[PDB]
This record gives C-alpha cells, structure tokens and sequence, in this order.
DNA sequence: TGCATCCGTGAGTCGAGGGTAATAAGTTCTCCGAACAAAAAAATTCCAGTCCCGAAGGACTGGAAGGCTCAATCGATCAAATC
C-alpha cells in the first residue's frame, strides 16, 4: 500500500571563454613574449592577477593598451576565488 | 526503493462535461492497474442524488397510453434518467410537475427550493400535444453511489406499493462513460515504461476534472489503515535621463560606465569631482544594470571614442 | 497531409502533379533557405509543401507567378 | 560509441521520413507499400494487422 | 505432306558451407638484364653575419597648468527685541 498509496499522490493533489585563454592566441610580439615567458605567467586571468606596474621591470604598455581595448580586455582588473580549475 | 512517481501533465478537456486527462510517465505494472483501480471506483461507489420514485395522477403503469402527449410513458421515464440534479443538504426530496400550453415541457415546470440543484434547465421531460390536456406529476429524489436498475430495486424494495407509483433505474455516479488505455514512455534510455492516458465525460452537476480528485482519494482512504544587454548602457552619463551623474565622471579618464564599475566608490568618489551624494547616482545604477564594484567586463569598448 | 493525400488530389486531381508541385516547392527550404506559410509543426519539408497546396494557396500556377517576378528584379538590377 | 545525443537526433530525423516495406514475392502493385516509422527498441519488426 | 529434327523454354529469396588435380629431359651456351653499389649533385638544414624603422624601454626640454592658510574690511548670518 505504501507503494501504491504515494501515486495516488499526483491524483488526490493534482487534479567567459576570455578568462580561461592561453598566452599563444594573441600572436603577440617576439619581445615581449620573450618577457611574459619570462614572467611566469600561465593564463590571462593570471596576467590580469598582476597589474600593468608588474610588468615594467623586464627589458628587451602601448601594444597591450591597442589589444586589450578592442576584443574587450583592460588592465588593473582584480579576481577572487581563483583558481576555479 | 527509488520508485518513479509522475507529474500530471496535461488535460484536453473538450466541454463543460469532457476531458482527456494524459500522463507520463509509470513503470510497467502499474499503469495498467491503477487505469483499472480507478473504474472500479467511478461506476459503483460515487455518492450522488438521483430520481428514483415518479408519481403520476391518473395513471396505472406505464404500458398504458395518455392523450394530449406525443410520447409514452417509458419514455418520458426514459428523460428523467437523463435529467441531472444536485441535492444539497437533504437526503429526501419531492418535487412536482405541472404544465399547460401548446409545445414541450422542459425542465424550469419543476416546483423546487434552494436546495435542489438542477443544472439542465432545457431538459423536455413531456410534449403536451393540444392545449386540452395536461401533465401533473411528482418525483422523487434520493441519495446513494452508484447504480441499482428497478429490476432488483423491486427485489430489495418489498413495499406493496399502490397503483400509480413508478421507480426508474437510477442514476447515483455522475460518470457517464470514462476509458483508458497505456501507451509507451520514454525516459532517454530506457524506452519501456508507460504512459497513462484516459478518456472522462461524466454528466453535468461536477467537474470533469474534479473526479478523479474525488474518486482517488477514496481508494486512497481504503489505505490508511494499510500505509500505517541595455541599450542606454552603451551610452555615457550625458543621455540616461538623469544632471548630476554626467559632468563629474569624465575628469578622472573614465568617460563611460565602463572603469566606473571596476573602480571603488571610496577612491572614485575621492576624486576631486564625486564625493558622498554620487553613491546614490552609482548603486541605483548597479541595481538595475546587476554590475558589481570590480567586475570583470566581457566586451565594453568599440573602435568609437568621443566626448562632447 | 501527413496521412493521406486525398484532400490535396481533391484540389489538384492527379496523383502526380502533387508530387511535382511539390518537387518544385519543396527545394525552396532544403536549399533555397526560405520559410513556409503556414505554421510549421516541426515538419519535414515534403508535407509543409503538402501543406502549402491543400490549405488552398497553391496551385501549379500560382508557383510560376512568384518564380516569375523573381527574375524581373534581378533583370533591371543589374543595369 | 553510441552516444548520447546520437538518439535524439535520429529521433527527429525519423520523425516525418517515410520508408518503404517489402516481401517478396511482391505478387501485386501492394506487394511494395511505403511506410512510416515508429522507433520500437529490440531486433524484429512490427506490422500492423491489417496489411 | 508428314515425317523427322532441333532449338529454346520452366516463381522469387534467405541461405549453408570452400575447391582439385593427370606427367610431362638435358645438354651446354649465351646475350638481356638487377639492385646493390658507389660515386657526384643539388637541395635543404644549419650556422653566424651584416642592416633599419621600430624595439622593451629610461630620460629630457618645453610652454602650459596646479592645491589652501591667513587679514584688515565689506556684506549679511544669528538672536533677544519690536509694529
């Protein structure tokens, strides 16, 4: 009866992919992917993890401030519960 | 124990006296009993008033004649089994029947209260053929579930009735004629279980659908002693309908609400043009737009940039 | 319809021609990238074609005259 | 691999796609009759009574 | 005119499993030809080497342009009053 009793129950009621790209897409320069290499740096969240400051102490910011405004990027930008894997 | 209990999905529900009330999805097993375990319920056991007891002046039985009516007595027996009622809080009713004029008889000739409810009011129980004649009639009304014919009402009513008393096969349930079937349910791999799809027309006097509320709650109780994008936001502050939250904005390299929603109101708002007013022309922004103090922004800049 | 094909060869009159009204109409939703007329129902283009001649708006003729005035507005469109 | 979706979307394909169904020997002109599926789940076919 | 001759026919598929076996020579003698060998290019792969607007980038020079303390003295704020 407990079986039957419960069916009766629907009777006796019812009637970005951005964050997550690689640093080999943006066909960037030889110098400074000779930096960012450099620099340690494995997705774009992690560069964004950084700011546009941490990144001037590497020899050999207008290349990234022609690229980051068009396909809708900035920098400065701060992330939190990161890593999501 | 994981049992697949249903949702009911849908009534087709043609009139005021007619549905068709589908499902998906059972298991195997039991679609096919319980599309049985509720027609055991709607033919004998729905409790409902019905005419059961006719007296007629002037008469004998009803192989005889009567002028001034086109019809026979059998068959003007035969409408008030068609004819639909509702007693409400009785549980013995009379009514009577008297009528003139040329034409048919229908169902407003009855002398009732306010406690007997019928719901078909063209309803001819007689034609009076010429002007001469006339039908003078009582009936009666009784309560029960189900259905007993006068053959065996006769056999278990043992009353030496006197002649000009009549007794038609009543009418208790209000189910006029329900069907069932199972079809075939899937659930995305296994394609074996089975839906449950029945066809209901009851009378009037209900619900077509306030049945199978009614009738499977019963069998129900018989077990309880066995279960115990905005397109102003691609616009800057001078063209929101707004004037203080456009001049200020602009003089600190963010002339949109782009950097505005990165950017934190106690430094933002430091800034020698905003200061502790702006929050309301900022977090009202944030409630209908959704944004968030840092966030990450998917696509915000075009090749335009302008000012005025 | 998606049964029978009676109530289409009543306007038609020939157990052919529906065929080849059709073989003519419903090319347009395969490749031509057009939409139908009537509401569509998930249908499978053989019976919205089929659809489109017993809801009474298509004939073999009445196919020839939007046929026709698509050609006379690439004709002058070019020059 | 037989795949999720790989049912669902045979399943609107068959939905309104004729078929034939033939025996031999097709004696007469209804020897050769078309058809239209509906997908059973097993290894035999399933004809109607009154062909 | 038979009489006598011969050509050309016979439901449709699933299948169910693969193909044999008879005896048959030798001598020298000699051009036609192979693939392995074994060089001899030629083609690429490599390796440093000079040029040139840019190349990460620092600095510079240059006009412009900037924030908020006071104090005589104005005018008006405050607060009793008062028509």
């Amino acid at each position: 009866a407990t079986i039957l009793a419960e069916q009766l129950e629907a009777f006796v009621d019812l009637r970005d992919p951005i964050l997550l790209r690689p640093v080999d897409d943006l066909e960037l320069t030889v110098r400074s992917a000779n930096c960012l290499k450099a620099e340690a740096i494995h997705y774009i969240g992690d560069l964004v993890q950084r700011t546009e400051v941490e990144l001037l102490k590497t020899p050999n910011l207008t290349e990234i401030k022609d690229v980051l405004a068009s396909r809708g990027l900035s920098l400065g930008m701060r992330l939190e519960n990161w890593p999501p894997a | 124990t994981e049992f697949l209990k249903p949702r009911l999905v849908d009534i087709e529900q043609v009139s005021s006296t007619h549905a068709k009330v589908t499902l998906e999805p059972l298991e195997r097993g039991f679609g096919h009993t319980l599309g049985n375990a509720l027609r055991r319920i709607l033919l004998s056991s729905m409790p409902g008033c019905a005419v059961t007891e006719v007296e007629i002046d002037g008469v004998l039985h009803e192989y005889s004649t009567k002028e001034g009516v086109q019809e026979d007595i059998l068959e003007i027996l035969l409408n008030l089994k068609g004819l639909a009622v509702r007693v409400q809080g009785k549980d013995e009713v009379i009514l009577t029947l008297n009528k003139s004029g040329i034409g048919p008889v229908t169902a407003a000739d009855i002398t009732h209260d306010g406690d007997v409810e019928i719901v078909k009011p063209q309803h001819v129980i007689c034609h009076l053929t010429d002007e001469n004649a006339s039908i003078s009639m009582r009936i009666k009304v009784q309560r029960g579930r189900g259905y007993v014919p006068a053959s065996t009402r006769i056999h278990s009513e043992e009353d030496e009735r006197p002649i000009g008393r009549l007794l038609v096969d009543a009418c208790y349930s209000p189910v006029e004629r329900i069907a069932y079937n199972v079809e075939a349910a899937r659930v995305e791999q296994r394609t074996d279980l089975d839906k449950l799809v029945i066809e209901m027309e009851t009378n009037g006097t209900i619900d077509p659908e306030e049945a199978i509320r009614r009738a499977a709650t019963i069998l129900a109780e018989q077990l309880e002693a066995f279960v115990d994008f905005d397109p102003i936001l691609l616009r800057p502050v001078d063209d929101l309908e707004l004037v203080r939250s456009a001049n200020c904005l602009k003089a600190e390299a963010i002339h949109y609400i782009g950097d505005l929603v990165q950017r934190t109101e106690v430094e933002l708002l430091k800034t020698p043009n905003l200061g502790k007013k702006s929050l309301t022309e900022i977090k009202d922004v944030l409630a209908s737009r959704g944004l968030s103090l840092g966030m990450r922004l998917e696509n915000w800049p075009p090749a335009s940039i302008a000012d005025e | 319809a998606r049964v029978t094909v009676q109530d289409a060869v009543e306007k038609i009159g020939n157990r052919f021609d529906l065929v080849l009204v059709a073989a003519r109409r419903a090319r347009q939703m395969q490749v031509g990238g057009k939409d139908p007329l009537v509401p569509e129902e998930n249908d499978k283009t053989t019976v919205i074609a089929l659809r489109e001649i017993e809801e009474g708006l298509i004939n073999n003729q009445i196919l020839d005259v939007r046929e026709r005035q698509e050609q006379q507005e690439q004709e002058a469109a070019e020059l | 691999r037989e795949e999720a979706v790989v049912w669902d979307i045979l399943d609107e394909v068959i939905r309104e796609h004729p078929v034939l169904l033939n025996r031999a020997p097709t004696l007469h002109r209804l020897g050769i009759q078309a058809f239209e599926p509906v997908l059973i789940e097993g290894k035999a076919i399933q004809l109607h009574p009154l062909v």
